[PDB]
């Protein structure tokens, strides 16, 4: 995150860390949607143009963390993957359309003060909150700047959803209905953005109706970090919810 | 820079 | 696990469960053209 702040303790108990076994390194963020399922961006696992093709065995999930590099003994829980599921139409060849994947844990995790799942939006939540000007929140242990570094604690930043045309005119990539963009305008005199390391994390909003936190987007792609006239792009979780339901009920939950 | 994790996890 | 998330989904043990607010959630609620 660029121009965020340190999160408070237990502020995003659904924030997961995707961790490389060896070398030991932070791959991406992710989020806990129940006691066995994690939601992330497909391009954290599979990205052929960079020879990236992670397997179940190559990874670890770390839940309940605060600090980026310490092993938070008696706080954090580290799990193993049972299986990875990528959207069958994830489009890595052209724009990362449908950048989403589920990870089924080897065993259910136990909730605690620092570990708790976020909700998945229903059609009506999506309809009231996904609006231009409304703010969401992104969290992650990624870069502090486009190039220099690494925070020592989970960072946060609140950002406004931006109107589709402003999104489309800021880039040359073809934007689809499975993506939305967020960020302040050069005008606005306020900064912020996800950056390298943040991918796969959650863009969340808190419903004013029922007081619950919902995950509306997944940190997906951007051009640089925090550049003027550029926005971050997020996978639209509600549009992809039926592939989500399908996998959860055809294979576990 | 990553602190070592228990081996029970590798 | 699904539709609208979980059950207990989205209620934080240290904030929503105790009726405590985090330091910038206000900023969100005020943008939904002031909250609840
Ligand atoms: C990723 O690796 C798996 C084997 O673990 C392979 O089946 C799949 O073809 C690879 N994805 C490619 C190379 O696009």
């Amino acid at each position: 995150i660029v121009e965020g702040s340190d999160a408070e303790i237990g502020m995003s108990p659904w924030q997961v860390m995707l961790f490389r076994k060896s070398p030991q390194e932070l791959l991406c963020g992710a989020s806990l949607i129940s006691d066995r399922w994690v939601l992330t961006a497909a391009h954290c696992l599979l990205y052929p143009p960079w020879d990236k093709n992670f397997t179940e065995n190559d990874l670890l999930v770390r839940i309940g963390k605060h600090s980026r590099t310490r092993y938070e003994r008696n706080i954090e829980k580290i799990s193993m993957l049972e299986k990875i599921y990528i959207h069958p139409r994830y489009n890595w060849r052209e724009n990362l359309d449908r950048d989403i994947a589920l990870m089924k844990l080897k065993k259910p995790v136990a909730f605690s003060d620092y570990i708790h799942p976020v909700c998945l939006p229903d059609r009506e939540t999506a309809a009231s909150l996904l609006q231009a000007g409304y703010k969401g929140r992104v969290t992650g242990w990624g870069n502090l700047k486009e190039t220099w570094g690494q925070p020592s604690v989970l960072q946060v930043v609140n950002l406004p959803i931006v109107e589709r045309p402003v999104c489309k005119d800021s880039t040359r990539i073809r934007i689809t209905d499975n993506m939305f963009c967020a960020g302040y305008k050069p005008d606005e005199g306020k900064r912020g953005d996800a950056c390298e390391g943040d991918s796969g994390g959650p863009f969340v909003m808190k419903s004013p109706f029922n007081n619950r936190w919902y995950q509306m987007g997944i940190v997906s792609w951007g051009e640089g970090c925090d550049r003027d006239g550029k926005y971050g792009f997020y996978t639209h979780v509600f549009r992809l919810k039926k592939w989500i339901q399908k996998v959860i009920d055809q294979f576990g939950e | 820079d990553f602190e070592e994790i228990p081996e029970e996890y590798l | 696990t699904f539709g609208s998330g979980e059950a207990d989904c989205g209620l934080r043990p240290l904030f929503e469960k105790k009726s405590l607010e985090d330091k910038t959630e206000r900023e969100l609620l005020e943008s939904y053209i002031d909250g609840r």
